[PDB]
RNA sequence: GGAUGACCCCAGGCGGUAGGGGAGCGUUCCCGAUGCCGAUGAAGGCCGACCCGCGAGGGCGGCUGGAGGUAAGGGAAGUGC
RNA sequence: GUGGAGCCUGGGAGUGAGGGCGCGAGCGAUAACGUCCGCGUCCGAGCGCGGGAACAACCGAGACCGCCAGCUAAGGCCCCC
RNA sequence: CGUGAGGGAAAGGUGAAAAGAACCCCGGGAGGGGAGUGAAAUAGAGCCUGAAACCGUGGGCUUACAAGCAGUCACGGCCCCGAGGGGUUGUGGCGUGCCUAUUGAAGCAUGAGCCGGCGACUCACGGUCGUGGGCGAGCUUAAGCCGUUGAGGCGGAGGC
């Protein structure tokens, strides 16, 4: 190879257009049926330790 | 560049570094280097012709004589070296301080009595010069100072 | 009733009560000036060849002024030639009084 | 009435933390708390502390009701950078910039 | 005595940058790019003041051509007939008549028709 | 005084029959109508011409040996991608394209000229679907 | 013409590199100055769509700033990127 | 023949790589956007303007500034124009 | 920094006065919000003034069928200030960066990432022309000496 380099400085408009897909998506959250705390679906609730209507881990 | 404190070493080689070529950091293109065509100690005096000097002095006094601004004094009666005495003499002479005065006299006690007044410039007769005359609005001379002036512009 | 008049090397369509800017006139403010007529229109159509012999427009001079400054710039590449000049065109403002015809 | 809080000279890149701040701009305080808890980014730890400090200021200092608070404004400004050496091959020394952020949250009432 | 740059360069640079407002990118933020843009802008303005007179004359002639051909004759015949009759209304005022006073324009068409 | 500027006007629908017309000499007249240059209030930077409906486009007439000698070309961007179609084949397979191609090349290039081309409606056969607009017949 | 720039009138000119000539603007410092301006706000900074100048520029107004600035007329340069 | 004509005296230069075209020659192969001279021209310095699709030197023509006035030059008048 | 001889930086300013912010609140702290001091705290110690490049938030106009040295001329729409003006740009016309070097460059020839600051025709002594003054068959002093403390005069050796 022979060391490729940028030919021109990237303009402000062009670099910010490249970042048009960079925004984060908020996490998916559902209420816990037992304690009504927001938590990701299909995970054991970290506040009360319930999953599928039964106690799983001690909190 | 020859008088700054830096050494004469070439900072980096002439070719193949990718930088601009340079010698020593004393060169004027460098920040902190020597100065190109800066001031050096200088003598600004020159010999103006004597005839022009004498002609200028006579014209300056004649200019004050045009306007009625030249006054001659036989003697300063009450002036003996106290500032309040000169003020009393100046009041009866018509010098109330509204105009600046060049006071030429060989009387030392008169010169020291008028020195502190902001509107008075004091000169011995040997020191008469056109810059002081033109600066001030009035010219007050002694007869002894007058005779020295006549001899000078002979 | 409108007219086509000639002043300042240009032609203008005028009506009574119109305020018009023309080239500077050697007339004092508040005085009246008369303009040659090329054509009359409206109730009747009179066409000059080139000037309608009897017609004139009465205009009152409101004042004289200077137009907004125009920048006149010149540049020639690779020759160190640059020129900058400000220009303000004088004018005379008229009020059209009546169309005699 | 507005309640603001600023965290200054936080040792984190402004670009990275600006992604987290955009998630909570305009949200209610309750929604903002839940979003930041389960955002898998380092910046969410710092943003949450400023958000909770601003919420305390609203009730404690400015007589604002906690149930009506929402994020009216939020932004990240760049602070002074820390310049560090990174050795490269063949004796070349590079400079690493360790940037810092100022994080502002402003709360209003709905 | 020493006379350093002081404030003179900043004030000159601000004058150029105020003239370059609205230009794209560095053409309104960098003094060097802004000055280059203004060299071309000045030449364009001078050149386009000249051809504005030709642009408008072109517009008037086309409009006169359409009005003439609604009366069964073309532009070149109409202008020749006007000159033969001695009418010196210019194209700017003829175009205004063609669109604002079409009945006066009909009268002028008849004079040009009879003149030839 | 300033030059008159027209306000927006509802546009005119016009019907042209292409039976037996010379192709190029008909296309000139269409291009003038689409530009609206028959109007004393013509303005170069607005779309103010007529909507033009053409019928019997398949019955256009050409002089000389142009039926076998005039070649339309299309380039696909691939190697060897130059396609050549003689006029007689184009008349048989896409009759409307012949008059469309001639008029398009006579319009200004750019956004406004592209809009003007959209106002031309060409049909092979004597019928057109624009009876609601009621195009007035024009003799070319 | 009037009386040497008092302004008017007439005639002809006014693309331009190397280069010759002329006329101006701005910067630092000095005389003017034991003066004048300044806490009712100096210098500097940010604005202006306002005024004067062919132009380089100069005024004026608002905001910021918080202690300096400096005339007409002249002089001297570390004088304009 | 009164012209940014001419002559004389003195101060200050820059230039001393030219190029295209037309005509007259040499060299060359009666080749070169070749080379070397003579006479003119233009570009150089008019990469300012109109025509020649585009284009220093081909045709038109020597740009002090302004105008939404008029006549022309080369070249054009079916549409793009 | 260099084995060494040697090379050789950067870095000044709160306020009149520390009166340099007790105490409370969030926070592990840092930092902040109140309170308090001060004429002033975007004078809070990362401290006078605080330009530009550069980064960001909010608002007005605009943009996803469109061919561009980025402007310019014209018309139209929208927003703002109050007869006019300012901001923005939809469409149409026109349009080959700057500098240098060259017979000739938009040139695919040189230099420049951008901004701020430093950066290049001088001085001394002779000479030669021009010019503002002084004196004129004459003109003029040098070194020094006396005097002043930003005062000048004397000195004719010598030079032309
Ligand atoms: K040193
Ligand atoms: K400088
Ligand atoms: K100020
Ligand atoms: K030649
Ligand atoms: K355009
Ligand atoms: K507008
Ligand atoms: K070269
Ligand atoms: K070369
Ligand atoms: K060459
Ligand atoms: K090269
Ligand atoms: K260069
Ligand atoms: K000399
Ligand atoms: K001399
Ligand atoms: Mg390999
Ligand atoms: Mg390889
Ligand atoms: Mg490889
Ligand atoms: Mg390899
Ligand atoms: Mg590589
Ligand atoms: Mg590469
Ligand atoms: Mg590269
Ligand atoms: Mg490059
Ligand atoms: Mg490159
Ligand atoms: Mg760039
Ligand atoms: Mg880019
Ligand atoms: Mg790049
Ligand atoms: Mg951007
Ligand atoms: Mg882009
Ligand atoms: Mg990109
Ligand atoms: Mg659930
Ligand atoms: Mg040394
Ligand atoms: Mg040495
Ligand atoms: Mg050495
Ligand atoms: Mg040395
Ligand atoms: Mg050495
Ligand atoms: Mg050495
Ligand atoms: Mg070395
Ligand atoms: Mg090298
Ligand atoms: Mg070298
Ligand atoms: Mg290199
Ligand atoms: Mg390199
Ligand atoms: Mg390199
Ligand atoms: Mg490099
Ligand atoms: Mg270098
Ligand atoms: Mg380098
Ligand atoms: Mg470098
Ligand atoms: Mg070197
Ligand atoms: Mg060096
Ligand atoms: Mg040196
Ligand atoms: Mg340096
Ligand atoms: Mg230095
Ligand atoms: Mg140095
Ligand atoms: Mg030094
Ligand atoms: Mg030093
Ligand atoms: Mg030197
Ligand atoms: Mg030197
Ligand atoms: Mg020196
Ligand atoms: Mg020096
Ligand atoms: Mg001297
Ligand atoms: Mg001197
Ligand atoms: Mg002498
Ligand atoms: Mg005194
Ligand atoms: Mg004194
Ligand atoms: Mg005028
Ligand atoms: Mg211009
Ligand atoms: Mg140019
Ligand atoms: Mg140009
Ligand atoms: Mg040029
Ligand atoms: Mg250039
Ligand atoms: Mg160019
Ligand atoms: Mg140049
Ligand atoms: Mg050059
Ligand atoms: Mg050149
Ligand atoms: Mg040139
Ligand atoms: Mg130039
Ligand atoms: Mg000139
Ligand atoms: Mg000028
Ligand atoms: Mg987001
Ligand atoms: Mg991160
Ligand atoms: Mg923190
Ligand atoms: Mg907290
Ligand atoms: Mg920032
Ligand atoms: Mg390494
Ligand atoms: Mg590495
Ligand atoms: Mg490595
Ligand atoms: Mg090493
Ligand atoms: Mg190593
Ligand atoms: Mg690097
Ligand atoms: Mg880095
Ligand atoms: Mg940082
Ligand atoms: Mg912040
Ligand atoms: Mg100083
Ligand atoms: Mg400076
Ligand atoms: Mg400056
Ligand atoms: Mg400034
Ligand atoms: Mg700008
Ligand atoms: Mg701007
Ligand atoms: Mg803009
Ligand atoms: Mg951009
Ligand atoms: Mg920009
Ligand atoms: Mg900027
Ligand atoms: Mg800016
Ligand atoms: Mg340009
Ligand atoms: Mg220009
Ligand atoms: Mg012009
Ligand atoms: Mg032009
Ligand atoms: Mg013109
Ligand atoms: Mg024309
Ligand atoms: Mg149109
Ligand atoms: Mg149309
Ligand atoms: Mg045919
Ligand atoms: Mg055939
Ligand atoms: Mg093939
Ligand atoms: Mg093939
Ligand atoms: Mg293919
Ligand atoms: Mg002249
Ligand atoms: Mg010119
Ligand atoms: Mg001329
Ligand atoms: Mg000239
Ligand atoms: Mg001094
Ligand atoms: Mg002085
Ligand atoms: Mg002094
Ligand atoms: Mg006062
Ligand atoms: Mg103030
Ligand atoms: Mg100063
Ligand atoms: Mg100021
Ligand atoms: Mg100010
Ligand atoms: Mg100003
Ligand atoms: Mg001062
Ligand atoms: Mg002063
Ligand atoms: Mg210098
Ligand atoms: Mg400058
Ligand atoms: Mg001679
Ligand atoms: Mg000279
Ligand atoms: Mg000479
Ligand atoms: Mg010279
Ligand atoms: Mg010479
Ligand atoms: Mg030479
Ligand atoms: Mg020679
Ligand atoms: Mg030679
Ligand atoms: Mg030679
Ligand atoms: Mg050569
Ligand atoms: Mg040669
Ligand atoms: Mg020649
Ligand atoms: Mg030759
Ligand atoms: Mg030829
Ligand atoms: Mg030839
Ligand atoms: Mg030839
Ligand atoms: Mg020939
Ligand atoms: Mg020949
Ligand atoms: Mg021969
Ligand atoms: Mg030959
Ligand atoms: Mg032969
Ligand atoms: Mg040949
Ligand atoms: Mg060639
Ligand atoms: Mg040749
Ligand atoms: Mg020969
Ligand atoms: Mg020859
Ligand atoms: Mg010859
Ligand atoms: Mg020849
Ligand atoms: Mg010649
Ligand atoms: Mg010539
Ligand atoms: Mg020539
Ligand atoms: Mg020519
Ligand atoms: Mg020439
Ligand atoms: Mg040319
Ligand atoms: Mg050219
Ligand atoms: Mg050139
Ligand atoms: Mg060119
Ligand atoms: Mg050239
Ligand atoms: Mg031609
Ligand atoms: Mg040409
Ligand atoms: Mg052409
Ligand atoms: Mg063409
Ligand atoms: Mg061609
Ligand atoms: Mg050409
Ligand atoms: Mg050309
Ligand atoms: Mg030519
Ligand atoms: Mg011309
Ligand atoms: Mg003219
Ligand atoms: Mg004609
Ligand atoms: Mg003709
Ligand atoms: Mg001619
Ligand atoms: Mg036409
Ligand atoms: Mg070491
Ligand atoms: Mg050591
Ligand atoms: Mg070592
Ligand atoms: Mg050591
Ligand atoms: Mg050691
Ligand atoms: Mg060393
Ligand atoms: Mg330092
Ligand atoms: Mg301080
Ligand atoms: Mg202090
Ligand atoms: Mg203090
Ligand atoms: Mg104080
Ligand atoms: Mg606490
Ligand atoms: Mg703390
Ligand atoms: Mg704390
Ligand atoms: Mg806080
Ligand atoms: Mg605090
Ligand atoms: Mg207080
Ligand atoms: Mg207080
Ligand atoms: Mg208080
Ligand atoms: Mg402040
Ligand atoms: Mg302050
Ligand atoms: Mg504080
Ligand atoms: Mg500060
Ligand atoms: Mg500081
Ligand atoms: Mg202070
Ligand atoms: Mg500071
Ligand atoms: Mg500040
Ligand atoms: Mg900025
Ligand atoms: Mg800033
Ligand atoms: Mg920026
Ligand atoms: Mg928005
Ligand atoms: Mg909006
Ligand atoms: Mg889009
Ligand atoms: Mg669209
Ligand atoms: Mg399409
Ligand atoms: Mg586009
Ligand atoms: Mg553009
Ligand atoms: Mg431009
Ligand atoms: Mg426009
Ligand atoms: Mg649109
Ligand atoms: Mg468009
Ligand atoms: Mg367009
Ligand atoms: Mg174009
Ligand atoms: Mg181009
Ligand atoms: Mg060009
Ligand atoms: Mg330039
Ligand atoms: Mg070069
Ligand atoms: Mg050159
Ligand atoms: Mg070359
Ligand atoms: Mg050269
Ligand atoms: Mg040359
Ligand atoms: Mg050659
Ligand atoms: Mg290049
Ligand atoms: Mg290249
Ligand atoms: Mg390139
Ligand atoms: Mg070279
Ligand atoms: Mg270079
Ligand atoms: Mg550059
Ligand atoms: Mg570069
Ligand atoms: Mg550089
Ligand atoms: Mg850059
Ligand atoms: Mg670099
Ligand atoms: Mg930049
Ligand atoms: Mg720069
Ligand atoms: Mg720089
Ligand atoms: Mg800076
Ligand atoms: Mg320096
Ligand atoms: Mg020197
Ligand atoms: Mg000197
Ligand atoms: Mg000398
Ligand atoms: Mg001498
Ligand atoms: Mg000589
Ligand atoms: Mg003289
Ligand atoms: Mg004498
Ligand atoms: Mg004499
Ligand atoms: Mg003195
Ligand atoms: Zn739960």
């Amino acid at each position: 190879a022979k060391h490729p380099v940028p030919k021109k400085k990237t303009s402000k408009a062009r670099r910010d257009a490249r970042r048009s897909h960079h925004a984060l998506t908020p996490p998916t959250l559902v209420p816990c049926p037992e304690c009504k705390a927001m938590k990701p679906p299909h995970t054991v609730c970290p506040e009360c330790g319930y999953y599928a209507g039964r106690k799983v881990l001690e909190v | 560049r020859g008088e700054v404190a830096y050494s004469g070493r070439k900072i980096w080689p002439q070719k193949h570094t990718g930088r601009a070529r340079h010698g020593d950091i004393g060169a004027p293109i460098f920040v902190g280097g020597g100065v190109v065509f800066g001031p050096k100690p200088r003598d600004y005096s020159y010999t103006l012709p004597k005839k022009v000097r004498k002609k200028g002095l006579a014209m300056a006094v004649a200019d004050r004589a045009r306007e009625g601004k030249l006054l001659l004094v036989e003697a300063f009666a009450g002036v003996n070296g106290k500032t309040k005495e000169f003020l009393a003499w100046a009041k009866e002479a018509g010098l109330d301080g509204s105009e600046s005065v060049l006071l030429v006299t060989g009387n030392e006690l008169v010169r020291r009595a008028a020195r502190n007044l902001p509107w008075v410039v004091t000169l011995a007769p040997e020191g008469l010069n056109v810059y002081d005359i033109v600066r001030t609005e009035r010219l007050v001379m002694d007869l002894d100072a007058w005779e020295v002036f006549q001899n000078r512009i002979g | 009733m409108f007219a086509i008049v000639k002043t300042g090397g240009k032609q203008y369509r005028v009506e009574p009560g119109l305020k018009l800017r023309v080239e500077k006139l050697d007339a004092e403010p508040g005085a009246t000036v008369e303009l040659p007529v090329l054509l009359l229109g409206g109730e009747k159509t009179v066409v000059g060849t080139p000037v309608v012999e009897g017609a004139s427009v009465v205009a009152e001079v409101l004042g004289h002024g200077r137009g907004k400054k125009i920048l006149v710039s010149k540049f020639k590449a690779k020759v160190q030639y640059r020129r900058k000049k400000g220009h303000r065109q004088p004018y005379t403002e008229l009020l059209i009084k009546e169309i005699r015809g | 009435m507005e309640a603001k809080a600023i965290a200054r000279y936080v040792r984190i890149s402004p670009r990275k933390v600006r992604l987290v701040v955009d998630l909570i701009r305009g949200k209610s305080l309750e929604e903002a708390r839940n979003i930041l808890r389960y955002t898998n980014k380092r910046g969410a730890y710092f943003v949450a502390k400023v958000l909770e400090s601003a919420a305390a200021n609203a009730v404690n200092n400015h007589d604002m009701l906690e149930d009506r608070l929402y994020v009216k404004a939020a932004y990240v400004d760049e602070g002074p950078a820390l310049k560090r050496v990174l050795p490269r091959a063949r004796g070349r020394a590079d400079i690493i910039k360790k940037r810092t952020s100022h994080i502002t949250v402003i709360l209003g009432e709905k | 005595p020493r006379a350093k740059t002081g404030v003179v360069r900043r004030r000159k640079h601000k004058k150029i940058l105020k003239l370059a407002k609205g230009y794209w990118g560095l053409r309104s933020k960098s003094f060097r790019k802004a000055r280059e843009t203004l060299f071309a802008a000045g030449n364009y303005a001078y050149a386009h003041r000249k051809r504005r007179k030709r642009d408008f004359r072109r517009l008037w002639i086309v409009r006169i051509n359409a009005a003439c051909r609604q009366h069964g004759l073309n532009y070149s015949t109409f202008i020749h007939g006007l000159k033969k009759a001695g009418i010196e209304v210019d194209r700017k005022n003829l175009a205004d008549l063609a669109v604002r006073e079409p009945q006066v324009f009909a009268e002028l068409v008849e004079r040009a028709k009879a003149a030839q | 005084m300033k030059t008159y500027v027209p306000k927006q006007v509802e546009p005119r629908w016009v019907l042209i029959d292409a039976e037996g017309k010379t192709l190029g000499r008909l296309a000139t007249k269409i291009a003038t109508l689409l530009r609206g240059k028959h109007r004393p209030d013509w303005t170069p930077n607005v779309a103010m011409g007529d909507f033009v409906v053409v019928v019997n486009a398949d019955k256009i007439r050409v002089t000389g040996k142009k039926l076998e000698q005039k070649i339309y070309t299309r380039y696909s961007g691939y190697p060897g991608g130059l396609k050549k179609i003689p006029l007689e084949k184009m008349l048989a397979t896409h009759p409307e394209r012949v008059l469309e191609h001639a008029v398009k090349g006579m319009l200004p290039k750019g956004p406004l000229g592209r809009r003007l081309f959209k106002r031309l409606k060409v049909y092979a056969g004597p019928d057109h679907p624009h009876q609601a607009q009621r195009p007035e017949k024009l003799e070319v």
